[PDB]
Parts: structure tokens; C-alpha cells; sequence
């Protein structure tokens, strides 16, 4: 069956290799004849699988770089928690988070930079942070920085312990094969063990710890004599005095008559005056539900004992009339393959990551989190860009999957055969969609600035003219304000408070959340939405299928994944290589993100955003103005990109002046890129030529011959420039305005 | 082999080599298809012997100050549980002969020079009789196994007299009284943690009272 | 030994090394002598 | 607090889990059901003191999911008392 098999000690800590660079690849350790080999040095250490041929040795690497990778996430959080102890306000944070603004980094007074150590509030300078790590730390009640302090300590002694780990288990004790391609068992575990227990435990933390000082701070009192943590589970009268059921030990829970312990452990949803954010009643009873969930779904599988299914019995058995023999044999490829598994991975975890973004706004699970705006909004546009970057890595993977490692004569399937033997049909129609997509929601926009500018406002696309209703949003909006009523009786509100139906939520003279109404302004905007990631699919998706051999060349896939061109026979034949749909994809990709992250801040500061007055009149950020003037280019330009764009031009001299700063070398490297996009080499070549002349004359032309980058690397660093640019100028131009008039 | 809850995984290794094998694992830990380091069989017997000893030694040790107190004449200026001994702040402490702290640091200290001894032997068998040891080097040699050292130093009375027999029942009496000990030591202790009055005095209850039946209650507090 | 000597004689560390020192230089006169606008010496 | 609904139905369900595996009306360690039918029995080499060959294993999960049925039976206790 399955059993512990490893071996002993395959390779020795010695560091005769670290003198001796490119030890792995054979051309790599003879010697740099030019200057290209120390970027070809660089550009293919990672590539484990052009290292070897069989899968043992590249998963022992694997495994050793995912400990690598865990001790440089444990050595960031032991940063975060060190410089949250020894270097913020906290304390002075959670006197009264209402108007303090949450600083965590100062800078040495040296070369006139003080300034960025602006006012902050509380008897403090710093520069402001955005990270939002306050509301956490609020949240899981540590309220004193020796918490925060030991925390650092344990999360630095946590990174060496993986650190020894991974060296450990590559040198020493490498695991085997039939231990790595045992996934039956990694499941069981993963879905039981790792996520399930790790809910429960938390769950722990959270009735135990956080529930109890959190209702007494929400009471108000000096977090100085709120009572420890500890001395509120070694006293059990404390949390007597707290709730009646909790001081029946544990017989209302055996006995099932949980009903006892409705106090802690409620349905109420909604969310909480007192701070806005999510009743942590709610949140503990999800996170233990969800424990539960998890640790119910582990006992799938069959790994030792009699009992459970297997993942080769469960395929094979779907096979419809249409596909014919279905998933048959599958279950080999997504385990004799990595690329595989890290693009469905990948692909997952991007869209996970979209979807946590969504989730957030909408529903403030943290206290104070929902006022603290700069921290909103910079956390949900960061979740969305990582779920970008990791979407496209999944594709391009998928892609290096599909020209490496497939083979019909052992590797075979029946399912993506056919999905491959159609695949013009599949491209054809996903391009025409995207043209129809986006004719009728760019054009739309395009229709309605025209007739703007003509003198007929009323041949407009808009509630005031001709009128484009997204109905079916509304639908669903009134579904889930009256779902409350009948189908879910254990709640006590919409879900959330973004539902068209329900009252405000405003703590300090500011509102969090509010209903949400949708103008033709958002029709126009989800279309818009829709058809650039059409388009991006389109891209990423005729890469894979057309990186094994396309009707243009007949044997791509010989030709490698990742080459320039195949010359400029046939007409030209440049770009043709998967690696290059993937260099065409990332820009597109770039582009949604963009419009989505813009639209975002626009609804946000013209909807829900703001202030309240005594009374209760509601004066938004921005005046909403958006259902009148998202629908007009020159608009965004005019209302929203001009206008918002104040705060960071005007930043000199003042405590957010770095924001501006960056608004300019954003943009400069921005610009940068097009010399790489533009140019090609051929030139650069014979420049380069001129100069090593020019130094040859006077004897200092260096052996390391100088070689204008090659093709594909210039188009990396290209793209590479250019995504910088564009998501630095983005960042400067949200932190900086947000944080100063929000 | 008196099979208790066995299993085949078992069977691959568990073939009879510990001294008395009743056949229970249905894991299957020390399958030697690749030897775990600290999962051999070897090391598993050794395990199972030192674990034993040392909890047939704390059974006899916290439970004897109170225990001794009742009708004895240990005073009772130390008539206290175990868990309430100091060992768990929340429940006790003492006034003694040095600080808390210092005094568990020496102890540690003292207790890894043993074992940190005994397992260099463990690697290199017999390799403790070589070096300056201020006397003491002409007995640490062993009788060759580490899980069985011998010597006049632990062997002072002399049993096994001319015999691997009479061995083999004194020591099933080991295994035996390891796995009796660890048992109530572990009964000793989870009564502790939700009866939270000591266990000689739930002997004190036990012998008259018969309603007592406390897992009815399942009272979980400190 | 001389492994890890040859190592560090590989330009990445050396140049890391370098210019840390070249930075802290600048940082340490910019502290002695703040904003250093002309050659008040001659 | 012994005989009443959680007493009579836990022991009720678990019981008759424990019979449909050891009388053969359950897909236990030893037996695999297919799409359709059950009684697909083959070995998995867990020899145990039980005369039909139970492990330790499905005399384990066979109980597991008696109580989670049993609990999930009882706790929409909505004619018997919200509140026991
Ligand atoms: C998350 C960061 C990260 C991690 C975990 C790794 C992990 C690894 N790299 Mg690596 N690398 C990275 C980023 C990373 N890389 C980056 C950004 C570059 C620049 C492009 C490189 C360039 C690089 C080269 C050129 C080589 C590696 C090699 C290796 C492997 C052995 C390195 C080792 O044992 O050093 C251990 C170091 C210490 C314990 C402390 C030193 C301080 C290992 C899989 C080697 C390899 O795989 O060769 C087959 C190798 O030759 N890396
Ligand atoms: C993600 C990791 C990370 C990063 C980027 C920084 C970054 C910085 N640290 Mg730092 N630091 C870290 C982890 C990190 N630290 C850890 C884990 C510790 C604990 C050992 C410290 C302890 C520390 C001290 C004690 C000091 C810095 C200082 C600094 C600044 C110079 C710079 C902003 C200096 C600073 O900002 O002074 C105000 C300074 O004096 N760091
Ligand atoms: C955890 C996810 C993950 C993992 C394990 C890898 C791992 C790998 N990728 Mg990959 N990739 C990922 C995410 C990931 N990537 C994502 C999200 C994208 C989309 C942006 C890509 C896009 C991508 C491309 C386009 C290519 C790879 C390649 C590779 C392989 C060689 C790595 C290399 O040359 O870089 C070495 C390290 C560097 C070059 C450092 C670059 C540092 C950046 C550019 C500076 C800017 C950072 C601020 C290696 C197996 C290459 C490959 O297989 O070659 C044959 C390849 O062509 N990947
Ligand atoms: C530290 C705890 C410990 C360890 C490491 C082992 C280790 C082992 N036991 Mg074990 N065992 C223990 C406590 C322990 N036992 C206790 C407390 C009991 C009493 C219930 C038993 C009863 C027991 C039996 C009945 C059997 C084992 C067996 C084995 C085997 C392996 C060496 C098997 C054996 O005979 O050894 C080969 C076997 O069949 N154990
Ligand atoms: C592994 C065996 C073991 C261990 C770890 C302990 C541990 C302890 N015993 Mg103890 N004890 C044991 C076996 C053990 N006992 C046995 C077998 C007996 C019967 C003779 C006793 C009789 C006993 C008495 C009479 C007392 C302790 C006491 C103590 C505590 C202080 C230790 C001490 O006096 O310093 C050693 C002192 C030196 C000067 C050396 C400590 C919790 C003391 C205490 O506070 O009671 C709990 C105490 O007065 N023990
Ligand atoms: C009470 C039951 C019991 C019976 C034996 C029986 C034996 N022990 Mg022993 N021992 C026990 C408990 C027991 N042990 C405990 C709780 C600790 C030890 C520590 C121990 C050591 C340190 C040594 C023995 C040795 C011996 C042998 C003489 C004999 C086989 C000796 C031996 O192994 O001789 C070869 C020896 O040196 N025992
Ligand atoms: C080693 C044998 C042993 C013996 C003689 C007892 C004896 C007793 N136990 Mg006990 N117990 C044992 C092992 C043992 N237990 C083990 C191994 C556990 C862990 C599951 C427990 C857990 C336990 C609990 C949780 C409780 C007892 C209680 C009791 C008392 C009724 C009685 C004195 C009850 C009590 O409160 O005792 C005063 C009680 O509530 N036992
Ligand atoms: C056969 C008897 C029986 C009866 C009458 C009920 C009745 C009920 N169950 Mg229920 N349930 C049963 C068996 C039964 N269950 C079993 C066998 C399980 C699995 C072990 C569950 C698991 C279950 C869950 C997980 C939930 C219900 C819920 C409910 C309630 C709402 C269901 C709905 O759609 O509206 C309702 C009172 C829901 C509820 O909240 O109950 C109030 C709910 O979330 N049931
Ligand atoms: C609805 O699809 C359902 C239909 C059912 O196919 P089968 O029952 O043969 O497939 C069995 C599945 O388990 C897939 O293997 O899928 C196809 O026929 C493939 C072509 C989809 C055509 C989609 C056109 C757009
Ligand atoms: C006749 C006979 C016999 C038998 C007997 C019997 C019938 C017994 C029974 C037994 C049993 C009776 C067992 C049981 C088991 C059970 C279990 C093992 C359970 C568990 C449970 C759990 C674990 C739970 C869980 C949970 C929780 C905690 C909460 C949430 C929900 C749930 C439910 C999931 C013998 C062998 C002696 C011998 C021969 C003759």
C-alpha cells in the first residue's frame, strides 16, 4: 500500500557549486564567450523540468522551494508584527480608532525627508499606512505591543525552523516517488487536516480571546484594565458574568441542546453599528461551521484502509454519448505532469483571489474597517491585481503543459483530443463574440459622447434619453432584500447592507454602507467589463491551443515553447510562439484590471462614500455624479480623471508629498517601456558594434563581448516596464488622493 | 501474539522482535520499505521501553507526597496534587530551596547531560568507555544493546541468574507494568483536568460512594 | 573554503558590498556637512 | 436526562448502522458499492477478531455516520421542542 519510503542523503552540503555558477546546465558551467550568458544564467534556474528528465529529483526541488518560499512569507509577517511593536501609534490607535490615523513606518531624519513623517494624530509622526493590518490586530484583540512584540519573535523563530526543513528535506531525507504521486492521502489530509482544524482552531481564538475584550472595548474602557486574555479562560467568572450559557461547561453541547450557546453562536447577519463591521458572533459561528464542513469532506478517499473512494474509480465512469469514452486515464496526466497542476492551481487561486477582493467591500468583515477608506480601497485593488497576474500565469503554464509534456502514445485522453480537434471553431466564435462585445459597448460609449458634443443631450444613452435598464441586476437586488422574510428565517437582515433594501451604516460623521442603486452607467460598465475579458480570453486561450502546431507553421511545438519567430519567410512569421500570447495577453489583462479598479473608485466615492450630517443628510465625497457623467469619455476625463486628480499634483511640500513624487517616475518608465516595445535588435547591434569600437581603440574591449539583449528578453523587459509604469502611476494616483481627501 | 486490534501493515514489520509481540498497530508506522529515521523498529522498542519506565516512575512519584500524607506522617506542608504541586502555576506553588526558574534550567541541564550521553552510546555503542570521565569509564561499556545496559552500577542485586528465560519474564513484567503505569498516569491526570480535586482523594470518594459516576456529569472545568 | 571565497568574489555580493558602502559614505558627509550647496572651502 | 429523544434515536441509528454492516446491508471496509447494487465485497487484508472480518475502521465509520445521521434526524427537532 502507502508507506513512509524515502532516501538518504543524495546530496552534500558542499559549497563547491556556489563558486562555479550555471553548475546545472551543461552549456551554462563552460563559461560566458559573451554577454548574453549571464542573462541566460538568470532566465532559466527556476526551469527545473530543462534540468532533468525524470520527475523525482524536480519534485524534491519543488518541495525544497515551496519551504524557501515559506520562509520568506514567515520573515515578512515577523517584519509587519516587529514594526507594528516598536514603531507605530497602536496603542494610541485603539484609544479611539474614530479620527486617528493608522501610521506604522518613520523615517531617519537625514536629507530633509522628515517631512514624511507628517501629522498622523495621537502624539505621532509617520508616514500613513494603508495595509489595514489595525482592524486585524483590533480584531484578534492584541491591544498590547508585547503581543505584537513576542508575535515577531515566534514568527522569526517559525522562518528558520522551515528554513532548516527545507534544507533538511533535500539533502538529507528526500522523499521517493511513490510518496509525491500518492496524492489520495494529500487530499484526505488537505481537506481535513490543514483547512478544517485550522477554522476549528481559530474558532477557538475567537470565542475564547477576541469575542470577550471586543464586547468590552465596544462597552468602552482603557484597553489597560481590560482584563488579559488568559484571565478570561483560567476564571471562568468573567465570562460568566459575559453569558449565562457560557458558564455551563460542556453539557448543553453533548446533550444537543445547543440552542443553549444562541448567544455567541448566532445567525444574525447584517452588520454592527458599533464599528460597521461584521457581528463577531456570525463570524464564529461561520468559522466553526466551516471546520466542520471541511473536516466531513476529508473522509473521501481510499489511502490505506478499506473504506473510500478513488480518484482513478471516480473518472473513468463519466462517459457521455457526445465526448464518448470521458475522463478515461485523465487522472495519469494531472499527476506525471507539474505545469499542469500549477496552472489549475494557478487559475484557481486567481480567481479565489477576484472573488475574496469582491467579497470585501461588500461585506466589512473586520471593525472600523468600513470608515478607514484609503484601507478599503487599496486592499480590494490589490486582491483584484494579484488575481490578474496569477490568471495569466496559470494560462501561460497551461500552455507550457501543452507543448512539453503531452503525448498521445502514453500521456493519451479522449476528452481533450476532441477538444483539440475542433479548436478553429472554438477560436473563430470566441473572436466573433469579441467583436460583437466590443462594437455594442465601446461604440455605445462612443455614440453617446458624439451626440453630446452635438447639441443633442436628448439621443443620449442614459435615464434621461433613450434608455438602457439592467433589470435583471435589480431583480436579484430585490431577491435578496426580501429573501430575509420568508426564505431565511434564521437571519435577521439582508445578508448585507449593498442589497436595495435596508437603512445606512454610519459610525463618526462618516457612512460605511448604504443600498446601492444601478444606473444605465453600470449597464454600460459591466459590458465593458465583460468584453475586455472576452478579449483576454480570446488571447490566452488561442495560445494554448495553438501552441502545439498551428495551420500557419506545421511543427511549432519542435520549435520549443519559448522562441522569437520563424523568420521572415511566408509573409512573416513573427510571434508566433505561445510564450508570445502570453507577452500579447498580459497588456489586455492589464487594461481590464484597469477599468475595473477605475470603476470601481468612481461608484465607491459617488455612491456609497462620504460624510453624514447631524441631521442625517448625506453629502458624498464626490457629489454623485456618476449615472450623468460615467457615460461620457470626455467625461471621465473631465469629472473623474482631471478633477480627482488634484491631490496628488498639488502634494509638494506637505506630509504626502512622496505620493507625488512617484506620480512622475510612474508615469517615466512608463514611457521607458516603448523603447523596448518599438525597436528591434538588428539596430541596437550595429550601435553596439560602433561602441565597442570606439572603447577597442583604446584598449578596454572587455572579453565579455557586449550583445544587444536578445528578441525575447527585449520584449520581457518591455513588458515588464510597461506594467510597472502603469500600476505604479495607478497607485500613486489612489493612495495619494484618497488618503487626502478621504 | 494475543491479536488486539492488529492489521497487515502491521504484520510487515511487527514479526515478533520486541520482546513479547501481541500484534496491535493498524497503522502500519514502521513499514521498511524506507526506514524513517526515529520510526525503526528498534527505535520503537526503545521508545516504548523508556517511555514506560519513566511513566512507571512519575506514577509512583506524584502520586506519593499527598497519598503518604493521608494516614502517614509526611507533614502537610506538602499535602498537595500533584497538578497542584507548583508544576501547574494555575493551580499551586511552593517556597523551596532556590527560585522557580533557575532551579528547572539546572535540572535540564543535568537531565541532557544523561540523555544526551546515553545517546551517543545509542549511535556508537560501547563508545562512552573510552574517554576521561573521572572515573566511572570501566562501567559505562554497557552489556552491548542500549535498550539493556547492565552493569554492576544497574545491575547490583544480579538477577537473570544463567538465563535468557528468566529475562524474558521479568521483562514481559516490564513491558506490563510500562503500559499499567501509563495508564494511570494518564488517568491520574485527565481526572485532574476535569475532577479538579486529586486522585487519592478520589480513592477517598470511590471507596464508599458508588454513585459517583462522573463521566454522567462530564463537567469540564478547571 | 576557498569555495565560498571564489563565490564571494562573484560580482552580485562584491557590487552589493561596494555600493553600500559607497552609500553610507555619501549618507555619513550629507549628515556632517546638511545641504552642501557650493565649495565654501577656497 | 437518560431514554429520552437524543438517547432513543443516537442509539436507535448507530445500532442499525452497526447491523447493516455486520449482516451485509452496508458498503463497510470490505465491501464497495457500484453505481447501482451493494454487494460487491472484496478484501482489503484488515483481519480482526470480527467473524465477518470489521476492522477497526468501519466498526469506526459506520458509528461516525450513524451519529451524524442521528443528529441531523433529531436537530430539526421542530415538533418535539425547540428547546429539548
Ligand atoms: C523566493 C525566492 C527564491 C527561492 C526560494 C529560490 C530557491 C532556489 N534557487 Mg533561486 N533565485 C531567485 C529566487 C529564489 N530562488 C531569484 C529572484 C533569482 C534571480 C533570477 C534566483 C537565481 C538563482 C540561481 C542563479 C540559482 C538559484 C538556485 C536556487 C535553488 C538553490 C538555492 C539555494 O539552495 O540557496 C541556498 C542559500 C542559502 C541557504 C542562503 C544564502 C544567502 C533553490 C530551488 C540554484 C539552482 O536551482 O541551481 C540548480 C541556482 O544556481 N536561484
Ligand atoms: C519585510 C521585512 C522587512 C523590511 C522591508 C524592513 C525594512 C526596514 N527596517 Mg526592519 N526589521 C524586520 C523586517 C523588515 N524591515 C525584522 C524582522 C526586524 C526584527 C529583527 C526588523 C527590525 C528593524 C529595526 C530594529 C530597525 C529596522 C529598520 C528598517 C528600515 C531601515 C526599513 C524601512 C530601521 C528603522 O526603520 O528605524 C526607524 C531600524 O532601526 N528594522
Ligand atoms: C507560483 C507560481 C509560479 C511558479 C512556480 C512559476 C515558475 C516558473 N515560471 Mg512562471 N509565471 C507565473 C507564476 C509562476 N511561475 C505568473 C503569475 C506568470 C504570469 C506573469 C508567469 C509567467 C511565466 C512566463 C511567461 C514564463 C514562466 C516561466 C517559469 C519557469 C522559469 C522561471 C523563470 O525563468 O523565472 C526566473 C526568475 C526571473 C526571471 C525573475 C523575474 C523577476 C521579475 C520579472 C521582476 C519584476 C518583479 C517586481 C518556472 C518553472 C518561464 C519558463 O518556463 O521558461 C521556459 C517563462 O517563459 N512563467
Ligand atoms: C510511549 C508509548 C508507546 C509506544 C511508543 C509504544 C510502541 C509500540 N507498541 Mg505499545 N502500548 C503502549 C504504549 C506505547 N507502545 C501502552 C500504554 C499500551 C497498553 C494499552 C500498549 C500496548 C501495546 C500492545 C498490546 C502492542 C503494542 C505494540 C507496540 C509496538 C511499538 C514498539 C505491539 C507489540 O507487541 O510490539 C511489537 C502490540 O501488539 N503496544
Ligand atoms: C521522577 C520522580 C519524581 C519527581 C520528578 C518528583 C518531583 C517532585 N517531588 Mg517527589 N517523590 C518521588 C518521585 C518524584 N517526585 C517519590 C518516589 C517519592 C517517595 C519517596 C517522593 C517524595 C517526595 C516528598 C516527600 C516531597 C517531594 C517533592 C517533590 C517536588 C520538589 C522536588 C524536591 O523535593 O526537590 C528535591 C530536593 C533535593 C534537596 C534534592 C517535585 C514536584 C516535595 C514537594 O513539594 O512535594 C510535592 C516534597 O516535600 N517528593
Ligand atoms: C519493575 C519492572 C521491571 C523489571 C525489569 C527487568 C530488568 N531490568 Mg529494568 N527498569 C525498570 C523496570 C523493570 N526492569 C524501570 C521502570 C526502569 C528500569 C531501568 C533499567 C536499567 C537502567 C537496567 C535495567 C536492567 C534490567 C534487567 C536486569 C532485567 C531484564 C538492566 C539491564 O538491561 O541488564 C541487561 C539495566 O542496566 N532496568
Ligand atoms: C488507569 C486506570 C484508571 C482508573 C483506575 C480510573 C479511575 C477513575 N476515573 Mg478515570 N480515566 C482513565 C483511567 C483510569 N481512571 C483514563 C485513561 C482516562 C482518559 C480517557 C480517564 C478519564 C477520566 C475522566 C474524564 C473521569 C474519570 C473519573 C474516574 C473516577 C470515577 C475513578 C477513580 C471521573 C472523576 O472525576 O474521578 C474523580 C471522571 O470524570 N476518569
Ligand atoms: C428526516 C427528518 C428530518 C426533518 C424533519 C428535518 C427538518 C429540517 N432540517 Mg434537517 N437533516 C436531517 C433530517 C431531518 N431534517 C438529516 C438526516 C440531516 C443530515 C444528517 C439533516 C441536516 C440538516 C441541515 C444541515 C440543515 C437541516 C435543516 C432543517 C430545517 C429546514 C430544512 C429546509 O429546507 O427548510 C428543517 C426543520 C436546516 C436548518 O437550519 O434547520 C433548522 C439546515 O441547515 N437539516
Ligand atoms: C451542454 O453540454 C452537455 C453535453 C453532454 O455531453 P456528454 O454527456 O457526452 O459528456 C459527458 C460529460 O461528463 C463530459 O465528458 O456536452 C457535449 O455534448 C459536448 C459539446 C458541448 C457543446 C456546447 C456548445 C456551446
Ligand atoms: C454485539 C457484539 C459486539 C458489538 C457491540 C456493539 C454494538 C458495540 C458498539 C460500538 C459503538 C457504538 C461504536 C461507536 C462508535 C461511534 C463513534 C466513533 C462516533 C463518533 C462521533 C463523532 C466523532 C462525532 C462527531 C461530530 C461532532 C463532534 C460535532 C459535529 C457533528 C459530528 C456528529 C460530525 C462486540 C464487538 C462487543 C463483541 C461481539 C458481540
Amino acid at each position: 500500500e502507502v508507506k513512509i519510503v524515502v532516501d538518504r542523503d543524495p546530496v552534500k552540503t558542499s559549497f563547491e557549486e556556489w563558486a562555479r555558477p550555471g553548475h546545472f546546465s551543461r552549456t551554462l558551467a563552460k563559461g560566458p564567450d559573451t554577454t548574453t550568458w549571464i542573462w541566460n544564467l538568470h532566465a532559466d534556474a527556476h526551469d527545473f523540468d530543462s534540468h532533468t528528465g525524470d520527475l523525482e529529483e524536480i519534485s524534491r526541488k519543488v518541495f525544497s522551494a515551496h519551504f524557501g518560499q515559506l520562509s520568506i512569507i514567515f520573515l515578512w509577517l515577523s517584519g509587519m508584527y516587529f514594526h507594528g511593536a516598536r514603531f507605530s501609534n497602536y496603542e494610541a490607535w485603539l484609544s479611539d480608532p474614530t479620527h486617528i490615523g493608522p501610521s506604522a513606518q518613520v523615517v531617519w531624519p537625514i536629507v530633509g525627508q522628515e517631512i514624511l513623517n507628517g501629522d498622523v494624530g495621537g502624539g505621532f509622526r509617520g508616514i500613513q499606512i494603508t495595509s489595514g493590518f489595525f482592524q486585524l490586530w483590533r480584531a484578534s484583540g492584541i491591544t498590547s505591543e508585547l503581543q505584537l512584540y513576542c508575535t515577531a519573535i515566534g514568527a522569526l523563530v517559525f522562518a528558520a525552523l522551515m528554513l532548516f526543513a527545507g534544507w533538511f528535506h533535500y539533502h538529507k531525507a528526500a522523499p521517493k516517488l511513490a510518496w509525491f504521486q500518492d496524492v489520495e492521502s494529500m487530499l484526505n489530509h488537505h481537506l481535513a487536516g490543514l483547512l478544517g482544524l485550522g477554522s476549528l482552531s481559530w474558532a477557538g481564538h475567537q470565542i475564547h480571546v477576541s469575542l470577550p475584550i471586543n464586547q468590552f472595548l465596544d462597552a468602552g474602557v482603557d484597553p489597560k484594565e481590560i482584563p488579559l486574555p488568559h484571565e478570561f479562560i483560567l476564571n471562568r467568572d468573567l465570562l460568566a458574568q459575559l453569558y449565562p450559557s457560557f458558564a455551563e461547561g460542556a453539557t448543553p453541547f453533548f446533550t444537543l441542546n445547543w440552542s443553549k450557546y444562541a448567544e455567541f453562536l448566532t445567525f444574525r447577519g447584517g452588520l454592527d453599528p458599533v464599528t460597521g463591521g461584521l457581528w463577531l458572533t456570525d463570524i464564529a459561528h461561520h468559522h466553526l461551521a466551516i471546520a466542520i464542513l471541511f473536516l466531513i469532506a476529508g473522509h473521501m478517499y481510499r489511502t490505506n484502509w478499506g473504506i473510500g473512494h478513488g480518484l482513478k474509480d471516480i473518472l473513468e465512469a463519466h462517459k457521455g454519448p457526445f465526448t464518448g469514452q470521458g475522463h478515461k486515464g485523465l487522472y495519469e496526466i494531472l499527476t506525471t505532469s507539474w505545469h499542469a497542476q500549477l496552472s489549475l492551481n494557478l487559475a484557481m487561486l486567481g480567481s479565489t483571489t477576484i472573488v475574496v477582493a469582491h467579497h470585501m467591500y461588500s461585506m466589512p468583515p473586520y471593525p472600523y474597517l468600513a470608515t478607514d477608506y484609503g484601507t478599503q480601497l487599496s486592499l480590494f485593488t490589490h486582491h483584484m491585481w494579484i488575481g490578474g497576474f496569477l490568471i495569466v500565469g496559470a494560462a501561460a503554464h497551461a500552455a507550457i503543459f501543452m507543448v512539453r509534456d503531452y503525448d498521445p502514445t502514453t500521456r493519451y485522453n479522449d476528452l481533450l483530443d476532441r477538444v483539440l480537434r475542433h479548436r478553429d471553431a472554438i477560436i473563430s466564435h470566441l473572436n466573433w463574440v469579441c467583436i460583437f462585445l466590443g462594437f455594442h459597448s465601446f461604440g455605445l460609449y462612443i455614440h453617446n459622447d458624439t451626440m453630446s458634443a452635438l447639441g443633442r443631450p436628448q439621443d443620449m444613452f442614459s435615464d434621461t434619453a433613450i434608455q438602457l435598464q439592467p433589470i435583471f441586476a435589480q431583480w436579484v437586488q430585490n431577491i435578496h432584500a426580501t429573501a430575509p422574510g420568508v426564505t431565511a428565517p434564521g437571519a435577521t437582515t439582508s445578508t448585507s447592507l449593498t442589497w436595495g433594501g435596508g437603512e445606512l451604516v454610519a459610525v463618526g460623521g462618516k457612512v460605511a454602507l448604504l443600498p446601492i442603486p444601478l444606473g444605465t452607467a453600470d449597464f454600460l460598465v459591466h459590458h465593458i467589463h465583460a468584453f475586455t475579458i472576452h478579449v483576454t480570453v480570446l488571447i490566452l486561450l488561442k495560445g494554448v491551443l495553438f501552441a502545439r502546431s498551428s495551420r500557419l507553421i506545421p511543427d511549432k511545438a519542435n520549435l520549443g515553447f519559448r522562441f522569437p519567430c520563424d523568420g521572415p519567410g511566408r509573409g512573416g512569421t513573427c510571434q508566433v510562439s505561445a510564450w508570445d500570447h502570453v507577452f500579447l495577453g498580459l497588456f489586455w489583462m492589464y487594461n481590464a484590471i484597469s477599468v475595473v479598479i477605475f470603476h470601481f473608485s468612481w461608484k465607491m466615492q459617488s455612491d456609497v462614500w462620504g460624510t453624514i450630517s447631524d441631521q442625517g443628510v448625506v453629502t458624498h465625497i464626490t457629489g454623485g455624479n456618476f449615472a450623468q457623467s460615467s457615460i461620457t469619455i470626455n467625461g471621465w476625463l473631465r469629472d473623474f480623471l482631471w478633477a480627482q486628480a488634484s491631490q496628488v499634483i498639488q502634494s509638494y511640500g506637505s506630509s504626502l508629498s512622496a505620493y507625488g513624487l512617484f506620480f512622475l517616475g510612474a508615469h517615466f518608465v512608463w514611457a521607458f517601456s516603448l523603447m523596448f516595445l518599438f525597436s528591434g535588435r538588428g539596430y541596437w547591434q550595429e550601435l553596439i558594434e560602433s561602441i565597442v569600437w570606439a572603447h577597442n581603440k583604446l584598449k578596454v574591449a572587455p572579453a565579455t563581448q557586449p550583445r544587444a539583449l536578445s528578441i525575447i528578453q527585449g520584449r520581457a523587459v518591455g513588458v515588464t516596464h510597461y506594467l510597472l509604469g502603469g500600476i505604479a502611476t495607478t497607485w500613486a494616483f489612489f493612495l495619494a488622493r484618497i488618503i487626502a481627501v478621504g | 501474539r494475543q491479536l488486539w486490534f492488529a492489521s497487515k501493515q502491521s504484520l510487515t514489520y511487527l514479526d515478533g522482535t520486541l520482546p513479547g509481540d501481541f500484534g496491535f498497530d493498524p497503522l502500519g508506522l514502521s513499514d521498511p520499505e524506507g526506514t524513517g529515521g526515529f520510526i525503526e523498529p528498534r527505535w520503537l522498542a526503545y521508545g516504548e521501553i523508556f517511555n514506560g519506565r519513566t511513566a512507571m516512575m512519575g506514577v509512583v512519584g506524584m502520586i506519593a507526597p499527598e497519598a503518604l500524607g493521608k494516614v502517614g506522617l509526611v507533614p502537610p506542608e506538602t499535602a498537595i496534587p500533584w497538578f497542584q504541586a507548583g508544576a501547574i502555576p494555575p493551580a499551586g506553588t511552593y517556597q523551596y530551596w532556590a527560585d522557580p526558574y533557575t532551579l528547572f534550567v539546572f535540572e535540564m541541564a543535568l537531565i541532557g547531560f544523561a540523555e544526551h550521553r546515553r545517546l551517543q552510546d545509542w549511535y556508537n555503542p560501547g563508545s562512552m568507555g573510552k574517554q576521561y570521565f573521572l572515573g566511572l569509564e570501566k562501567y559505562l561499556g554497557g552489556s552491548g544493546d542500549p535498550a539493556y545496559p547492565g552493569g554492576p552500577i544497574f545491575n547490583p542485586l544480579g538477577f537473570g541468574t544463567k538465563s535468557e528465560k528468566e529475562m524474558k519474564e521479568l521483562k514481559l513484567k516490564e513491558i506490563k507494568n510500562g503500559r499499567l503505569a501509563m495508564l494511570a498516569f494518564l488517568g491520574m491526570s485527565l481526572q485532574a483536568i476535569f475532577t479538579g480535586v486529586g486522585p487519592f482523594q478520589n480513592l477517598l470518594d470511590h471507596l464508599s460512594d458508588p454513585v459517583n459516576n462522573n463521566i454522567l456529569t462530564s463537567l469540564k472545568f478547571h | 573554503m576557498r569555495d565560498i571565497k571564489t563565490y564571494l568574489s562573484v560580482a552580485p555580493v562584491l557590487s552589493t558590498l561596494w555600493f553600500g558602502a559607497l552609500a553610507g559614505l555619501l549618507i555619513e558627509i550629507n549628515r556632517l556637512f546638511p545641504d552642501a550647496l557650493s565649495f565654501p572651502f577656497f | 436526562y437518560i431514554g429520552s429523544s437524543t438517547n432513543l434515536i443516537m442509539v436507535t441509528t448507530t445500532t442499525l448502522m452497526l447491523f447493516a454492516g455486520r449482516f451485509g446491508l452496508a458498503p463497510s471496509a470490505n465491501r464497495k458499492a457500484t453505481a447501482g447494487l451493494k454487494l460487491e465485497a472484496r478484501e482489503s487484508g484488515l483481519q480482526t477478531g470480527d467473524p465477518a472480518g470489521f476492522t477497526l475502521a468501519d466498526t469506526l465509520a459506520c458509528g461516525a455516520v450513524g451519529h451524524i445521521m442521528g443528529v441531523g434526524i433529531v436537530l430539526g427537532l421542530k415538533n418535539t421542542g425547540v428547546l429539548d
